DNA sequence: GAATTAAGCAATTCGTAATCATGGTCATAGCTCCCGCG
DNA sequence: CGCGGGAGCTATGACCATGATTACGAATTGC
């Protein structure tokens, strides 16, 4: 029976498994850059490598710290002399740092979770990555619902023409200035201030990254002063159709900018207590520090909501509003003209082929969840703890089964707005009935 | 570099300092297999059985493992042919020429490459026979290849039927490549790209890629 | 022309031929050569699209191709399964041809030869000789296996030839080497075509002096100098080792039906062929039946890599590359695959197999006479013991005392043997063929003629022991049953695991049903939930426990639920409860409950909350029709076993129904296995879900069941849980029992397919009668469709340590109160092979003592806790001080493999150190005896560090040194932990375990 | 009631101290946490001696 | 309040001020010991309530500053 | 009482407790003056003046000369 | 009603201390006499500070 | 020369290794007083 | 008289040692 081998080996010498191993190598070199999906693909491919070649030099990973600091260097807060040569200056922005690696998902620094981005920004990033293969990742900044490319770190080419292409497909970019130097100019506070002024961007920048033409391992330089300013109140500001930013306010009226809700709650900002800020020339930037109080995560979220208002819930990086919710919210989430009833809505969805295709592909629960701007996992956790009475795909009656989810105030706020969610869900079930049935 | 006594016909085994922890057991096995081995006219010269023991193992990171020497005109170094009449080393030269593009070569040698130790599993074969001295070289081959796979990172095996049990023959897990034999029909050694796979698997283990163009003889 | 198929076998390269070894009625062996093709199945348009024309193409009819893809659906908008009916052709190719979009490529070419030509591999066939083309004497060529193999005559008996052998080799060290140690003895059991069972042993004359040789000739052992002088009739023949090996080569080159040797491919036949290349250079040449090709005997090492964890190499079996049609059978590999024993060497296998009860009629000072017959033991056990005792030399008495046989007399229905035994008090003892109290290295060291004849007797005992193990396990009948059932060659029956042995009857099923199952997408990985093992509600039962086991539960689950990959309409999943309720309502409307069954399973993904699989029961699938065929054929062969009178036909039909039982149990496991041809994650997970639901249903009706006034009242409503059923749902059920019975039933435990019901009664025959009433009432009213339970046993004094670990006495349905209790132990330390025999014996005696306190009456557990702790303390200190118990009673075992996540595991390193230091090579899958050894100079140790570094593998050559000792403390730790887990109060047990070993004992929580 | 108003303004001044350390205690460093935990444990040792001296007499 | 370029001077202020109130409370400790040694009859239930309130206040102060990591 | 070492040790260790207690009296008087409650210190002034007279007499009588 | 009896007990303890120093003071010897004199300078400094606190109003 | 198979999970026990509760010890800041030198 | 050097008490966080907890893997049985 040696027409069947003694212990049969696969076609692991073939060129297809060679390309699979090269994909494993390229994904291992960008293991910290990639999302959770490419990490799971890497783990499955390492399992394949152990199954075939009996030992692989790399190993399966469970948690990966998402850090692009290997392509960066330690930041300095002292004035320093710079070398002569060509230099490209790119501002580093205040908001949450995100990267778009070759896994075609939007990777978040510090947690590695894949963030949900709009379709036009996704298409522009895909066209940027398909135009130029040599880009390792696309560093982005999320603040005030604006996806802006802070930097485009690549090995071979400069980021200047990459930023020009990003301007071509519609990605928002900072102003690039190629300013050369002759002598060893001391990079002091005045030259940094006039450089930030010459950037001429109204968006909040925290530091400035200078780019060498032919040298990698790029450096960020930050000038700031640690300050401790007393706090009057925490006020919310409108940055979108339904969502809000936290903005913490001192006694004098200086607006200390907060990166996101997670930045506000990991530093444990309390009313009438001191906070750690990075003092700048114009803006005030809160430090990325951890609070030292004994108050837990749910209780600090609860007291932040109680100070802001009980009609607010945490939606990822931004707070959000609840209230009356009819056809206009579904209209603005369908990016079409205003509606008074179901019939005009379904007729103009029949007019709009792309909108009809998006209705067909997306489920009714996902559509109605995105209509009211709910978080994904938090709303799944809320629905998974309660029962429903359903007739003809419509929630005619709902009652809550587990009270233990209501200690989280975001879950309680979505449970308060669940009547409007039920109304909008009945509307979208009616729409899906009058289109595809 | 180091030498131990042998009661039988080679009478001397020259080995490197990193080949030391297997030598007492290799002499123990050879002193019981050689009295029956040396009756047959071996394809390598019996003084050339252990040339590959004169090679260090720390600098080697990949091992090209054949099952036996060539049945005629055995040099004693695996896949070494100054005459270059052997078909197997001709297919190795063809595959490395497909890797590099270097088509103007007189011969090929896997011994001269940095990081490559060419290996015969069974260290000798009878003239005109394949796997003839397998029963003599079985435990010796298990011991010596276990030492190599403890030292090197990637194991490359030039036989599908011959090296099908290579995970049983080695006690420690190693990166093993059970590739097709160069003399195999249906052009399966022409089809596969195992040396590229060797290079990729070595960069997965943070090792230096093999300059395969070093093995060409001009 | 009437033949019966012996073996099927393929040509070794060059032209690829398939041969059939067959036997006529007169005993003449008939070989039929077939052209073996690479069979391929394509559609009509692919068949005409082939640029090279096929060698052969037979019209296979309109066969449906179904895409079996488990695609989850988050709504009920599920597309229909891709069924494409097309004309299909069997592309028979002499060379391997890569055909794009060729379906049914998973099956073997030998199975495609079998099903398409209508040939059963275990079948008797009248051959049309016009299709047979004669090649040479005894070999034919059949180019048309359709019309030639068309007449299936019934089964006729055949004179099968056999060569059971075993060899002995000289050794001064622990294990022989081939190159420096000669062969001393080669014994054979030459059963030829005439049935003349010849038991002859070859003596090596080079290990004897010349005066010793002529003394052996004068003692009756003839001496030969060549092959032509050799006579197989004389039992003891002296020769040189070259003549001995040429006799071995001549015997192995003979075309036997079965050459069977225990550990022979690994050791005996390999040593024979290697020493044959050594001394004379000859080779055991296996020639083809048409004599075109001739191959030499080369033992190829076949390793079975595991499929769990790191997918390391798990088992290693050694085989012979013969092409003459002989099924070279290694019994060591077969009993390694089948039986669960501590060591698989021949002594322990013969001890477990040939065990008999022997009463004592005559007692002596040193000669103790044992008589065994049908009164002492079961029917046929004493006859088997006499059959082994015909060539046997040593009998082990009461598992401890090994006795040499002085004189042996074979009775008509039993045996009569005197034994070298001390005088013993009891009358009935267990007689078995265990170890052999000789030291074979020293016995070879002082080698003289009496030693040579004694180990010739031991060698012929081992060679005939291969025959007695062959007939004990029914390996010829199991081989024929596996050939007919799995539709494999007779050589290929045991050498393949579940997937290849299901690919035959699945090929049969797919060609009757005109179905093709294809998997276009890749197969991804999910864990799921198996059967529901209930928590035992009481740790002890003084009452009887009724055992209601489902008759092949998961086959009935698949047949009932139509749980096949192609009958899966879709998998409905929900990430939220609202979509779950919408999908529940739309599943109630869209798929009606009689035609479709909705199986509420666990989620395959962590974000999902529900996963419902829908199965169409309008037509039955591959899994239900395959399992219905398996269960119907098992019932049919069991029925013919009931209407059989001869022991041979009874053995054939018993092996037939056993093989159908094994393959029907295997269909479950191949659905969950990812790489199988039966793979369906939805159908396997639905099988476990529906089986769990039936377990909950049968437990819930039997929880609190009250049989009052001759009427059975079930506590819960008798509803079919999957759908509304037409049958009656009234829980109060009339019985056929007397009115005075007022008994309460409590379902205390539940297995994967068994539900344990505790009746409050303690009378045995009453419990058996009431439980038979419960079984028939459940099968008539509680259960439904194909679901039937079989009452297995009444468990008297059932002692459950934990889940899946219990010890009890068997009172089966056929048994009664007057019958002797039979000890069923399941999952506890007596079945455990990582538990020493000392631990097993003491847990048996102390559990019997606690069973005795439960049988005497209600008395407090504090005092009994105290006295068991005192008796245990006395016995463990006496064992630690005296060390009177031998090395064998303190000896654990382990299976060796390479399925290890960590490369530096001390088990793998320990077996590596054994194979590197000691000449015995432990293979993968080998079971090795190990013990815990520390130097004797150390004192009694409370705390434990590096226990696994104290492991040392013990073989037959190992002797305990004076400076070394057994580490008894971990044995006492494990044993004391098992005592205190059975005990009630924790407080005294923790104090005892801290005063004896200084640790906190782990306690099971119910 | 001199000790009453004495304990009253110790309560008032200590509550002012608790409010200002509550204002600054979100952002305290490690060696600060060490030193002020030392200083607070010295003060609670002082009030433990107070409790023992006013309970026993 | 307002802006602090370095917190650490205010930390020196709270350390010295809390040292001052420890000197006050040790002073009232060793003068309450003096009036207990004087032998005058007193009722210190209100002192027990006051030190209970003081203990609650200092445990509130210690509950969120003592433990790191 | 020989060598007067124990008496000197006693009159060193007691006066440290005495200065601790009179600093405690001054500290608690500063505390109750910082309370804001109106108080009168006539008899306290009389006691302070007579203990000042006694401690000046003790200082005049404790001189080594 | 408590500080006056506290300083009365202080005056009584100082009376006992002054009488025992007057008893032992037939011989004092210079180094411990100078130490007690510097302790009396600390005494009159504390008395001067408390007299300032009672005369400041 | 090559040629593929390979049953599922539940559940328990024993040993090993990472992690943490508890406790001992050691620097270490506070911190408080004794002595002293101008 | 006033502040520095020094010496000794005194808790107190950081760190190390010991032992109990728990995940983690192998062995094994069961069904």
């Amino acid at each position: 029976m040696h027409h069947h081998h003694h212990h049969g080996t696969g076609s692991m010498t073939s060129s297809a498994d060679l390309t699979n191993l090269k994909e494993l190598l390229s994904l291992y070199k960008s293991l910290r850059f990639s999302d959770s999906v490419a990490i799971e693909k890497y783990n499955s491919l390492v399992e394949w490598g152990t199954s075939t070649y009996w030992k692989i030099g790399v190993q399966k990973v469970t948690n990966v710290e998402t850090s692009i600091s290997d392509y960066y260097d330690e930041v300095k807060n002292k004035p320093f002399n710079i070398d002569p040569g060509y230099y490209i200056f790119l501002p580093v922005y205040f908001g949450s740092v995100f990267i778009y690696s070759k896994g075609k998902n939007m990777v978040e620094l510090g947690s590695g979770n894949s963030f949900q981005i709009p379709d036009e920004i996704r298409s522009a990033c895909n066209k940027v990555l398909d135009s130029d293969n040599g880009i390792d990742f696309l560093r982005f900044v999320l603040l005030n619902n604006r996806w802006i490319m802070e930097d485009a770190i690549s090995k071979y080419q400069s980021p200047v023409n990459i930023f020009k292409l990003a301007s071509e497909y519609g990605l928002n970019i900072p102003n690039y200035l190629e300013i050369e130097i002759e002598e060893d100019t001391l990079f002091d506070d005045e030259l940094y201030s006039i450089m930030e002024r010459s950037f001429d961007d109204t968006f909040p920048k925290i530091s400035i990254s200078y780019i060498k033409l032919g040298e990698l391992k790029r450096q960020v330089v930050d000038f700031f002063k640690f300050s401790f300013m007393y706090i009057e109140s925490i006020k919310v500001d409108r940055i979108g159709d339904n969502i809000f930013i936290p903005s913490v306010i001192t006694k004098s009226g200086k607006k200390i900018l907060v990166k996101d809700v997670d930045h506000l709650i990991r530093s444990k900002v309390r009313e009438h207590t001191f906070v750690k800020v990075k003092k700048k020339n114009t803006f005030s930037i809160l430090y990325d520090y951890d609070g030292n109080g004994t108050e837990t995560r749910g209780e600090v979220i609860k007291r932040i909501i109680d100070t802001i208002g009980r009609d607010y819930y945490v939606n990822g990086k931004y707070f959000s509003k609840v209230g009356i919710a009819g056809l206009k919210q579904l209209t603005n989430k369908l990016d079409i003209n205003e509606c008074a009833t179901v019939d005009e809505l379904v007729d103009e969805i029949n007019k709009s082929g792309t909108v009809k295709r998006k209705i067909k592909n997306q489920s009714v629960f996902d559509l109605s969840r995105e209509c009211l701007g709910y978080p994904e996992a938090d709303f799944i956790t809320l629905v998974n703890n309660m029962r429903f009475k359903i007739e003809n795909c419509k929630v005619v009656n709902f009652n809550i089964e587990n009270t233990n989810c209501l200690n989280n105030p975001s879950i309680e706020t979505i449970y308060g707005n669940f009547n409007q969610f039920v109304s909008i869900f009945n509307t979208v079930t009616d729409v899906k009935k009058r289109l595809f049935e | 570099m180091n030498s131990v006594t042998i009661s039988h016909a080679p009478y001397t085994i020259t080995y490197h300092d990193d080949w030391e922890p297997v030598m007492s057991q290799l002499v123990e096995f050879y002193n019981e297999v050689a009295s029956w081995l040396l009756r047959d006219e071996t394809s390598p010269i019996p003084d050339k059985f252990f040339i590959q023991l004169k090679q260090p193992l720390r600098n080697k990171r990949v091992c090209v493992c054949g099952i036996d020497p060539y049945p005629k005109d055995g040099t004693g170094v695996p896949f070494e042919s100054p005459n270059f009449t052997k078909k197997s080393i001709k297919e190795i030269a063809s595959s490395i020429s497909r890797l590099t593009g270097v088509i103007d070569y007189k011969g090929y040698n896997l011994n001269i490459i940095d990081g490559v130790i060419p290996w015969n599993y069974y260290l000798s074969c009878k003239l005109g026979e394949t796997k003839s001295h397998a029963i003599y070289w079985d435990k010796i081959s298990k011991l010596l290849l276990q030492h190599i796979t403890k030292h090197v990172s990637v194991l490359y095996c030039l036989g599908k039927t011959d090296f099908s049990n290579i995970r049983a023959k080695l006690e420690s897990p190693v990166t093993t490549i059970v590739g097709y034999h160069p003399a195999a029909r249906d052009h399966q050694f022409e089809k596969d790209r195992s040396f590229e796979i060797i290079n990729v698997l070595l960069e997965l283990d943070n090792k230096t890629p093999i300059n395969w163009a070093q093995g060409f003889i001009y | 022309m009437d033949v019966r198929c012996i073996n099927w076998f393929e040509s070794h390269g060059e032209n690829r031929f398939l041969y059939l070894k067959s036997r006529c009625r007169n005993g003449e062996t008939v070989f039929i050569r077939f052209p073996h093709y690479f069979y391929y199945v394509v559609t009509d348009e692919i068949y005409q699209s082939l640029s090279p024309p096929p060698f052969n193409a037979r019209p296979m009819g309109k066969m449906r191709t179904i895409d079996i893809d488990e695609t989850i659906s988050y709504n009920l908008d599920i597309k229909d399964r891709k069924c494409s009916v097309a004309d299909m052709w069997l592309i028979e190719e002499p060379k391997k041809r890569s055909i794009q979009n060729a379906t049914m490529d998973e099956f073997f070419n030998i199975s495609w030869f079998y099903i398409s030509n209508g040939i059963s591999p275990d079948g008797c066939y009248s051959l049309d000789e016009q299709y047979l083309t004669k090649i040479n004497n005894g070999c034919y060529h059949c180019d048309d296996p359709r019309n030639c193999f068309a007449k299936e005559i019934p089964r006729f008996d055949i004179p099968r030839s056999y060569l059971f052998l075993d060899i002995e080799c000289h050794f001064d060290k622990k294990f022989p080497s081939v190159f420096i140690n000669p062969i001393s003895h080669t014994s054979y059991c030459y059963i030829d075509l005439s049935g003349k069972r010849l038991l002859f042993t070859l003596i090596n004359e080079e290990m004897l002096t010349e005066q010793e040789i002529q003394e052996a000739v004068d003692r009756g052992c003839l001496r030969i100098q060549s092959l032509m002088e050799m006579d197989y009739e004389r039992e003891l023949v002296l020769c040189s080792e070259i003549v001995l090996l040429r006799i071995a080569k001549q015997l192995l080159e003979l075309t036997f039906d079965y050459v069977v040797t225990f550990n022979g491919h690994n050791f005996d036949l390999r040593y024979i062929t290697n020493r044959l290349e050594l001394l004379t250079g000859e080779k055991i040449i296996f020639r083809s039946p048409d004599k075109k090709e001739a191959v030499h005997l080369c033992i190829y090492e076949r390793n079975q890599s595991s499929h769990k964890g790191v997918c390391g190499m798990a088992n290693t079996t050694f085989h012979v590359n013969n092409n003459n049609g002989t099924i070279f059978f290694d019994l060591y590999s077969f009993i390694q695959k089948s039986e669960k024993l501590d060591s698989y060497k021949l002594d322990s296998i013969s001890k477990n197999a040939f065990s008999c009860m022997g009463k004592v009629l005559n007692r002596g000072v040193r000669e103790m006479t044992f008589i065994g017959d049908d009164t002492t033991d079961a029917k046929g056990k004493a006859d088997t013991f006499a059959k082994v005792l015909t060539t046997g030399n040593y009998v082990t008495v009461d598992e401890d005392i090994i006795c040499k046989v002085i004189r042996k007399d074979i009775l008509e229905n039993g045996f009569k043997v005197v034994l070298s035994c001390p005088t013993l008090p009891n009358d009935i003892y267990k007689l078995s063929f265990g170890k052999d109290d000789i030291d074979l290295a020293q016995m070879y060291k002082d080698y003289n003629l009496n030693i040579a004849l004694d180990m010739a007797r031991y060698c012929i005992h081992d060679a005939c022991l291969c025959q007695y193990l062959w007939e004990y396990y029914g390996v010829e009948t199991k081989t024929d049953a596996g050939a007919a059932t799995y539709v494999l060659p007779q050589s290929m029956v045991f050498e393949y695991r579940a997937s290849t042995i299901i690919k035959g009857p699945l090929l049969k099923l797919l060609l009757e049903t005109k179905t093709i199952l294809v998997r276009s997408e890749t197969k991804q990985k999910f864990p799921y939930e198996g059967g529901k093992v209930f928590a035992p509600k009481q740790k002890m039962f003084s009452n009887n426990v009724l055992i209601f086991d489902y008759n092949s539960l998961y086959p009935n689950v698949c047949i009932f639920g139509n749980l096949s990959p192609e009958t899966l309409v879709g998998v409905v999943v929900s990430t939220n409860r609202l979509e779950e309720e919408i999908n529940n309502q739309l599943l109630l409307q869209k798929y009606p409950p009689p035609r479709y069954i909705t199986v509420h399973c666990e989620p395959r993904l962590p974000n999902l909350i529900s996963e419902i699989a829908i199965f169409d029961r309008s037509i039955e699938g591959t899994i239900p029709r395959l399992l219905r065929t398996f269960l119907a054929e098992r019932a049919r062969y069991k029925k013919m076993l009931k209407q059989a009178t001869s022991s041979t036909e009874k053995a054939i039909y018993d092996s037939m129904q056993y093989t159908y039982k094994i393959v029907a149990n295997s269909v479950y496991g191949l659905m969950g296995f990812r790489n199988s041809a039966l793979y369906s994650y939805a159908s396997a997970k639905s099988c476990t879900s529906i089986g769990r639901r039936m377990i909950l249903y049968l437990e819930s009706v039997l929880n609190g069941a009250e049989l009052s006034n001759g009427m059975l009242r079930f506590a819960n409503t008798l509803s079919n849980p999957f759908y509304m059923d037409d049958r009656d749902i009234n829980p109060i059920v009339k019985t056929s029992l007397p009115i005075d019975y007022r008994f309460r039933f409590r379902s205390v435990y539940g297995d994967t397919d068994s539900v344990f019901t505790e009746i409050d009664s303690q009378d045995v025959d009453k419990s058996i009668e009431i439980a038979k009433e419960l079984e028939r009432l459940i099968n008539s009213r509680v259960l439904f469709n194909n679901f039937k339970i079989e009452f297995e046993a009444v468990y008297k004094n059932l002692i459950m340590q934990s889940k899946k670990k219990y010890t009890t006495m068997k009172y089966s349905a056929s048994s009664n109160s007057k019958s002797v209790p039979e000890r069923i132990n399941k999952g506890t330390s007596e079945t455990r092979r990582d538990v020493s025999k000392f631990h097993k014996n003491m847990i048996k005696t102390y559990k019997t003592r606690l069973s005795e306190m439960l049988s005497e009456g209600r008395m407090n557990s504090n005092q009994v806790c105290i006295d068991i702790l005192r008796s245990l303390e006395t016995d463990l200190r006496s064992e630690f001080d005296s060390r009177s118990s031998p090395l064998e009673l303190f000896m654990l075992s382990r299976m060796h493999h390479s399925n290890y996540k960590s490369a530096d595991n001390p088990n793998m390193y320990l077996v590596t150190e054994y194979n590197k230091n000691n000449p015995e090579t432990i293979e993968l899958g080998e079971r090795y005896y190990f013990a815990y050894i520390c130097p004797a100079n150390v004192p009694w140790t409370k705390k434990l560090v590096n226990i696994k570094t104290y492991e040392t593998i013990i073989d037959r050559s190992f002797k305990l040194g004076s400076n070394q000792r057994i580490f008894y403390e971990v044995y006492f730790k494990r044993l004391t932990s098992e005592i205190v887990n059975l005990l009630d109060n924790k407080v005294l047990c923790i104090s005892f375990f801290q005063r004896m070993f200084g640790s906190r004992p782990t306690f099971y929580e119910a | 009631s001199d000790l009453k108003v004495a304990t009253d303004n110790i309560v008032k001044d200590l509550k002012k101290i608790i409010t200002r350390i509550s204002a600054v205690s979100t952002v305290l460093e490690d060696v600060q946490a060490a030193g002020i935990s030392r200083q607070f444990t010295s003060m609670t040792k002082a009030i433990t001696t107070l409790s023992d001296l006013v309970t026993e007499g």
